[PDB]
């Protein structure tokens, strides 16, 4: 575990990556708002424990051809219950990544 | 009744913003034997073997908790 | 001696104040595969990792290296009846393998409870690892050990209002284990040191000479530094040859003798970051071990 890479990169057109994961986000059945047309705010209610997840989305320009989707967790407001807020938003995450990407 | 002209700045939004407030796109971690807010920022590894390896550091009141998680794909 | 200046901290502390300012949580998905989570324990430097059942969306329970020794030594017995499985699979299939009626469920903790209630957890429980967990987020935030736990202890707690009994020997508080001591020797291969920890749910082996006289440790810790190899194969080594791999430097041993007092024994397991010191007589001849499992075991009921 050397070389950690903040979110995800790519050099397809950025009105192609915002259109994909806006339809990636419909396909799973989140629910979001455009803040800008590079930043979502995404919400997900969990299907299993009943509880609503929120996280962001931002689209950078790292090169001239190349483009970084940076996601970032959004804070709320003996054994254990189902549920972690940390768990949850990286397989967020991942599922985003698995249904709109390469 | 004149018709009305719309003057669109079109590009404020051309291009996705150039990253760093201060965000690193890399972050090298070597067992050898802070950075201020990448706070709740999705890092990845390299996929390898068909596995993600996911992470973020949280906050629990005054302490931080580096959370990594292993997930076949 | 005494209720307790030991049990009074305990109780007035919450498990959040032992927790560090920084530090890293490995999870697993219980769907990857075995192989692959115990070399990510020696890639991340970890002993231990919480269980994530994505189906369920909650902790499950943990991996830690004793579940590493128990699939091992699964998988060297069954390769030599020609049984090829384990090592391709899951975290989950291995789990109901053994995890059968047999119920064994993640025992965790509040960061808001009780450093007393923690450490009776761990012993009850008779666990190592005690994941702290956020009841509000349901995130883990820190795994608690007996190490940590008599650190944080003999830190915190100022010498001088001092219990009479933290001057009395182990000999005399009964402190430790001082029949059966599981032991190993020399030339003693890996495989057989592996059945011994499966059999006896102890933590590190002492190695002996023909004499009985102790002159190496082989932990479970030692142990995971396999789970680097591409091959498992070498299992038929020697401990010794083993231990070879055991990266630092060596000093000999850390012993103790029965007549020692507890606090000399409390500081120098303290100092040393080490789970348990091998009693021993004049002439190095273990005659037990004494453990943080114990001391704490003591610690909690007033010394003794
Ligand atoms: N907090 C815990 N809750 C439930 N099971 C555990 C916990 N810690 C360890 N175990 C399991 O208990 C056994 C002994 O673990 P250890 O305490 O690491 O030697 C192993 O099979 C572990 O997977
Ligand atoms: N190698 C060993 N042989 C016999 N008893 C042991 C050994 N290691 C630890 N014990 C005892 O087993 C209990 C749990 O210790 P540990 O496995 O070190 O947490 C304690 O009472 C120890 O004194
Ligand atoms: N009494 C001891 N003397 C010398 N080394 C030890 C002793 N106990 C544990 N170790 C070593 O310290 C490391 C940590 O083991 P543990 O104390 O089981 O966490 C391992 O490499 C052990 O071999």
């Amino acid at each position: 575990s050397m070389a950690w890479h903040l979110g995800i990169r790519s050099q397809s057109r950025p009105n192609d990556i915002m259109a994909e994961v806006c339809r990636a986000i419909k396909q799973l059945d989140y629910e979001w708002k455009v803040v800008n047309p590079y930043y979502l705010r995404v919400r997900r209610k969990n299907p299993v424990t009943s509880t609503f997840s929120k996280m962001s989305l931002q689209l950078y320009q790292v090169d001239s051809r190349t483009y970084l989707l940076d996601f970032r967790s959004i804070d709320d407001e003996v054994a254990p219950r189902p549920g972690s807020h940390t768990i949850e938003f990286f397989e967020m995450c991942a599922n985003l990544i698995k249904i709109l990407a390469q | 009744g004149q018709e009305m002209y719309a003057f669109r700045s079109e590009e404020r939004f051309k291009s996705p913003p150039i990253l760093p407030p201060h965000l690193l796109q890399v972050i090298l971690n070597k067992d050898t034997n802070p950075n201020h807010v990448m706070l709740n920022h999705l890092y990845a590894l390299s996929i390898k073997d068909s596995v993600m390896v996911l992470s973020a550091t949280h906050r629990y009141k005054k302490k931080y908790v580096t959370t990594l998680l292993y997930k076949p794909i | 001696s005494n209720s307790s200046v030991y049990t009074t901290f305990m109780k007035s502390h919450r498990c959040y104040d032992l927790i560090p300012t920084s530090s890293k949580l490995v999870v697993f998905d219980t769907s990857l595969q075995v192989k692959k989570a115990f070399f990510a324990l020696v890639t991340n430097g970890v002993r231990a990792a919480p269980l994530w059942d994505s189906k369920k969306q909650s902790f499950v329970g943990m991996l830690t290296i004793t579940d590493f020794i128990n699939i091992l030594h699964r998988y060297y017995k069954s390769a030599l009846v020609q049984i090829y499985e384990l090592e391709e699979h899951k975290i989950e299939t291995w789990r109901e393998v053994y995890l059968q009626d047999s119920f064994k469920p993640l025992v965790c903790i509040s960061p808001n409870a009780s450093l007393f209630d923690a450490v009776s957890s761990l012993i009850r429980n008779k666990i190592h690892r005690l994941p702290v967990i956020d009841p509000e987020s349901g995130n883990t935030l820190y795994i608690l050990t007996h190490k940590r736990i008599l650190k944080f202890l003999k830190l915190f707690i100022t010498e001088f209002p001092k219990p009479e009994f933290m001057s009395k020997s182990l000999e005399e508080l009964q402190i430790g284990t001082y029949a059966n001591i599981a032991m190993v020797r020399t030339t003693t291969p890996v495989y057989v040191a592996l059945g011994i920890f499966v059999q006896h749910r102890v933590s590190a082996l002492p190695v002996v000479d023909e004499k009985g006289r102790v002159v190496d440790i082989y932990s479970k810790f030692d142990v995971i530094n396999l789970a680097a190899e591409k091959t498992y194969n070498n299992l038929d080594v020697s401990v010794t040859k083993a231990l070879q791999h055991r990266s630092h430097y060596f000093e000999g041993v850390l012993k103790c003798y029965l007549h020692e007092t507890l606090e000399a024994i409390i500081n120098r397991l303290v100092e040393a970051e080490v789970h348990r010191l091998v009693v021993v007589d004049e002439h190095d001849v273990v005659k037990g071990i004494v453990s943080l499992s114990d001391i704490l075991q003591a610690l909690v009921l007033t010394g003794g």
